[PDB]
């Protein structure tokens, strides 16, 4: 019971949740995004990901930059989708 | 023509025989009673609304453009699309754009702005699924004012009458040209 | 409502009361991050592509005693490449870098508060001083930085599709 | 008291008979242990996958998409064959539909099956939609029953269902 206090960074919120969905302040910067906004997000991300990472599945020894940036959108998409889904279920 | 009982909504039934689905909503505008696979059920009525829209303006763009091309084409695109007609001119836009003149991009521009107007009015479609003001189909769109207080009845079943007469012709003006290879004229 | 776009509602962050606010956010990228941020960014890409506007045109009326020399027939980014190898390019960097540095600072400043977005209190001449006139001047400000970006994009890439300067190409076409 | 399935056994306490398609018949005694709504909603579930395999087993050696004309009638082969891609599109297609799913089963409660798909409106008469409950459960588990000795048929003989019949190569060699 005698441990220091625990330093944690500024504007630290309580982000525990026993609800359906977290509270949004989970998404951080993101957190007032919307839920469609979200969804677009996620299936543009997802389309453009896939066809960058296409367009570079035969790797050559000079691949585009552009296409290695957008690849690096599949992996995007998929949180975009969760926070799609953490949206819709807090009210937006 | 809004006219509630004779054209559009109330008892009006396609069909006799088989009632409505329960879904299918009265009030909207083109509401003849016809849903027998019941699509209204699996579906958001605004999204299928918006959907129908979107497809009748784009169909009767289409078709209106089908006669338009037949009868008229613009100073000069003979010279880069020989002579093409219907989809061969979106197929001969798109080759001449592989081939490398420059001249033939036209497809890649319409794409480019018709992308541009869907991806700013998404979060409309979205709104109006989120029970937003925005009706499914309206834009706001009324410059010259044309559809203003009472002509809005009929101005929106004729709207959504002939973009469903644009969508069967349009069909029917890209298959005759996939057997014939002739325009919406030269059929006729 | 949303002035801009009549059948999308007003973005939320956006109440119109900044400067040229006409409520124009289809995607919703207000809601994302902070609006202060975004307005320091936009004035400061205002004033960037405006000057690079005008010095796009300027470059293609004059350029200096003994330029043509080192650059031969470039124009635009073809005179980037090669003043880069000059090293004219290199010093614009150390200086603007410098100013960045301190812009940092402001925009720490401004995040916190203190800082109005786009306000470095540089007025020499002293024209903003009449409320009424800095109003009006930030209004003329946006517009003329917004139309400025587009206008310094077109410039660009009508170099890339045809190699020509803004004014060259205006004058044969 | 009597199970209507086995006859000289106790009717499964759980299994009252009230249920769409219960006879009595457990004779492991699944219900006692798991909860009877999961177990139905599965056994509904699995019936129709097994339902739309079992058509799907015999209808490409009738008839196939010209797409995939090239493909085996065997839907082993022709699995093998289709390619990641189309797969893919499938497994989309199919975790879009298991969305509902899943939304109904953790986040709603409902009749067991029910996921509000009925566009043709065939279940309103309730005389009507008792039938075609315990009609759906029967050819479920009917189609259950046959598409695991198609699979395993075609493991065999390596050929489709209505060729291994026309053949008359019924009986095994061994193991594959
Ligand atoms: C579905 C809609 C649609 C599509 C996909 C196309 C596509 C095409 N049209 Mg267009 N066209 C359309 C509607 C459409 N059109 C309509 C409604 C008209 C009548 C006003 C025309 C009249 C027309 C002509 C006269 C010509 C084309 C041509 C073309 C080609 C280049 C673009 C152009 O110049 O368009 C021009 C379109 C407009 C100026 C109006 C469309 C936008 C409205 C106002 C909204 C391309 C294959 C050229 C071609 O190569 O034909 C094969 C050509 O010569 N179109
Ligand atoms: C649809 C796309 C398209 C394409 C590929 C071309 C292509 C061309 N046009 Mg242009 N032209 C277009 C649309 C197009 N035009 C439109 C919409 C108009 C009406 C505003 C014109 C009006 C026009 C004129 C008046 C002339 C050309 C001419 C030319 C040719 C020079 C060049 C090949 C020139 C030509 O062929 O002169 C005989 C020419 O003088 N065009
Ligand atoms: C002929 C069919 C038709 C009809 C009856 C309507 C009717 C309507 N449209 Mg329009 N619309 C059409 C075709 C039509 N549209 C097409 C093809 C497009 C695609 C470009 C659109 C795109 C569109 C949008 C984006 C919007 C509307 C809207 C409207 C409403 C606004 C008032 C108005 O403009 O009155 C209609 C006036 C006319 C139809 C006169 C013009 C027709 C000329 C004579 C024919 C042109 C032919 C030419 C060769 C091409 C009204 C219900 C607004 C709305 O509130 O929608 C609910 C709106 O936001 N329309
Ligand atoms: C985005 C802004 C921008 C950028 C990145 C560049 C970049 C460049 N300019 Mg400059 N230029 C600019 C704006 C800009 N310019 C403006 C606004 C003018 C009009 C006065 C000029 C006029 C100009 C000329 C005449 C020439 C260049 C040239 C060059 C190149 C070498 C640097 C030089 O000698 O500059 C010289 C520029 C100046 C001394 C004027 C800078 C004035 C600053 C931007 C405003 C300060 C305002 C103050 C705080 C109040 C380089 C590619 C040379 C070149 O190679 O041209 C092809 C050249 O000969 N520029
Ligand atoms: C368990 C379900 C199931 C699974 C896993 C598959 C899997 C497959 N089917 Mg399909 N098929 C199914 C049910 C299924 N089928 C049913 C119910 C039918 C009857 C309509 C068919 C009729 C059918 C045909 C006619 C063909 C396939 C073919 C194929 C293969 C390529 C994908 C395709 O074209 O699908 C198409 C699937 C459908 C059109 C129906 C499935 C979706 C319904 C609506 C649910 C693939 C191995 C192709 C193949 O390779 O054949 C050799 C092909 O030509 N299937
Ligand atoms: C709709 C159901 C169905 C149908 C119509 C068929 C049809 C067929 N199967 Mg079978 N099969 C099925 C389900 C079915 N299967 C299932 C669910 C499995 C397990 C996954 C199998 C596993 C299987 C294998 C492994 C093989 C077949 C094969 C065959 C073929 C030859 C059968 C044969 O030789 O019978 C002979 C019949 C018997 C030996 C009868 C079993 C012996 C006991 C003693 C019968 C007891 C009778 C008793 C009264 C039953 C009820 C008692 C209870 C009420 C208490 C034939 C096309 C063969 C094939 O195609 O080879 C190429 C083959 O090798 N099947
Ligand atoms: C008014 C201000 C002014 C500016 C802002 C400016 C900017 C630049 C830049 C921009 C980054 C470059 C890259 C550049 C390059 C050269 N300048 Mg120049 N210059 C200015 C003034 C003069 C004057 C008075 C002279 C001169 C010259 C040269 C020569 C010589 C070439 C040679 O003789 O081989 C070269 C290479 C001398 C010359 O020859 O001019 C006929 C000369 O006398 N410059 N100069
Ligand atoms: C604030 C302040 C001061 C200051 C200051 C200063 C230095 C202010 C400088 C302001 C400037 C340089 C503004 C420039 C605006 C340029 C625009 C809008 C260009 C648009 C181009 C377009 C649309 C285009 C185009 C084109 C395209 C795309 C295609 C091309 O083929 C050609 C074409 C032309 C047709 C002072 C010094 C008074 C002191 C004061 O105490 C504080
Ligand atoms: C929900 C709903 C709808 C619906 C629907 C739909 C589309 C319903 C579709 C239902 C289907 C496709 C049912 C298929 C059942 C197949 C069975 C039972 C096969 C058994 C095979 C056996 C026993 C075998 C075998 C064999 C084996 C194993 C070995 C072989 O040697 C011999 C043999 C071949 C005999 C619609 C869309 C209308 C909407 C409406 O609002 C309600
Ligand atoms: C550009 C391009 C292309 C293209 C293309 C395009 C633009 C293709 C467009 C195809 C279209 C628009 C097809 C429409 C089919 C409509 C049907 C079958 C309606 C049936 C209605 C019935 C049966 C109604 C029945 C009945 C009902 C329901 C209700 C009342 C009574 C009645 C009305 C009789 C390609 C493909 C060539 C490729 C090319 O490289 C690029
Ligand atoms: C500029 C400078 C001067 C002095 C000091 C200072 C630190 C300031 C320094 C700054 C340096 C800076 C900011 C450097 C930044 C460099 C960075 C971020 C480099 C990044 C390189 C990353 C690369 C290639 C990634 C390529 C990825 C590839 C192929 C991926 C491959 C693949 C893809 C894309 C899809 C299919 C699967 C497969 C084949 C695996
Ligand atoms: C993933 C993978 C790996 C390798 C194979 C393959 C490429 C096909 C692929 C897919 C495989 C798949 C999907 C396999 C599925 C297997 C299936 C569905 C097997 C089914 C087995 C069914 C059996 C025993 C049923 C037995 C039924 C019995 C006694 C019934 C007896 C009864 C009778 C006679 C009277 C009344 C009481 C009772 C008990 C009902």
């Amino acid at each position: 019971a005698g441990y220091s206090p625990v330093p944690s960074p500024d504007n630290t919120k309580e982000t525990y949740w026993e609800t359906k969905a977290p509270s949004s302040q989970v998404l951080g910067i993101g957190k007032d995004v919307s839920s469609g906004n979200y969804i677009v997000a996620s299936v543009v991300a997802a389309v453009v990901g896939a066809a960058c990472t296409g367009q570079c599945i035969p790797l050559t020894v000079s691949p585009n930059p552009v296409f290695i940036l957008g690849s690096f959108l599949l992996p995007y998409s998929w949180a975009l989708h969760v926070a799609a889904w953490i949206q819709r279920n807090n009210g937006k | 023509l809004w006219e509630d009982g004779k054209v559009q909504g109330k008892g009006l039934k396609a069909i006799p025989f088989s009632d409505p689905p329960e879904s299918l909503p009265s009030d909207m505008v083109g509401y003849v009673g016809f849903d027998p696979l019941g699509f209204s059920t699996l579906f958001d009525i605004k999204f299928l609304r918006e959907a129908e829209l979107k497809h009748g303006r784009a169909a009767m763009l289409a078709a209106a453009g089908a006669i338009a091309q037949d009868i008229f084409t613009f100073p000069g695109v003979t010279s880069v699309i020989g002579d093409a007609k219907m989809t061969g001119a979106h197929d001969a836009f798109l080759k001449a754009a592989a081939d490398g003149n420059p001249k033939a991009n036209a497809m890649s521009q319409l794409f480019v702005w018709i992308g541009f107007f869907e991806l700013v009015s998404m979060p409309a479609l979205f709104e109006t699924l989120n029970g937003g003001e925005r009706a499914p189909g309206d834009f706001y769109f009324d410059p010259l004012g044309l559809g203003k207080g009472s002509g809005r009845a009929r101005m929106e079943l004729a709207e959504i009458k002939n973009g469903r007469l644009a969508m069967i012709g349009i069909g029917g003006m890209v298959h005759h040209y996939l057997l014939t290879g002739k325009g919406p004229i030269g059929t006729i | 409502m949303s002035p801009s776009v009549p059948f999308l509602k007003r973005p939320v962050a956006l109440d119109g009361s900044m400067v040229g606010d006409v409520g124009f956010d289809p995607l919703g990228l207000s809601s994302v991050g902070d609006i202060k941020f975004l307005r320091e960014a936009e004035l400061k890409h205002c004033r960037l592509a405006m000057l690079a506007a005008a010095g796009s045109m300027a470059q293609d009326l004059y350029t200096f005693p003994g330029v043509d020399k080192v650059i031969g027939d470039a124009k635009m980014t073809a005179v980037h490449d090669k003043l880069v190898s000059q090293g004219a390019m290199g010093q614009l960097l150390v200086w603007i870098g410098f100013a960045e540095v301190f812009a940092t600072m402001a925009l720490f400043e401004t995040l916190d508060g203190k800082r109005a977005p786009g306000d470095f209190k540089f007025d020499p001449l002293g024209f903003g001083k009449n409320p009424e006139a800095l109003k009006r001047y930030q209004l003329a400000e946006i517009k003329n930085g917004r139309l400025a970006m587009l206008g310094f994009g077109g410039m660009v890439h009508g170099y890339f599709v045809t190699g020509k300067g803004p004014l060259e190409l205006l004058t044969n076409f | 008291e009597m199970s209507k399935a086995i006859p000289f056994a106790e009717r499964p306490a759980k299994l009252d008979g009230k249920i769409p398609g219960d006879v009595g018949f457990d004779p492991l005694g699944f219900s006692d242990y798991y909860d009877l709504k999961y177990l139905r909603e599965a056994e509904i579930k699995h019936g129709r996958i097994c339902m739309l395999g079992a058509l799907g087993w015999l209808f490409p050696e009738f008839a196939k998409l010209p797409q995939f004309a090239s493909l085996s009638t065997n839907p082993l082969k022709a699995a093998t064959e289709l390619g990641p891609a189309g797969w893919a599109q499938i497994f989309i297609f199919v975790g879009a539909l298991e969305s509902f799913s899943y939304e109904k089963i953790y986040y709603g409660d409902s009749a067991p099956g029910d996921l509000g798909f009925d566009p043709l409106r065939l279940g309103k008469n309730p005389v009507s939609r008792a039938h075609y409950e315990v009609a759906e459960i029967k050819n479920g588990r009917l189609a259950m029953i046959g598409l695991g000795g198609m699979i395993h048929h075609s493991l065999l003989t390596k050929q489709g269902a209505i060729e291994q019949i026309m053949s008359q190569n019924f009986y095994p060699s061994g193991f594959p």
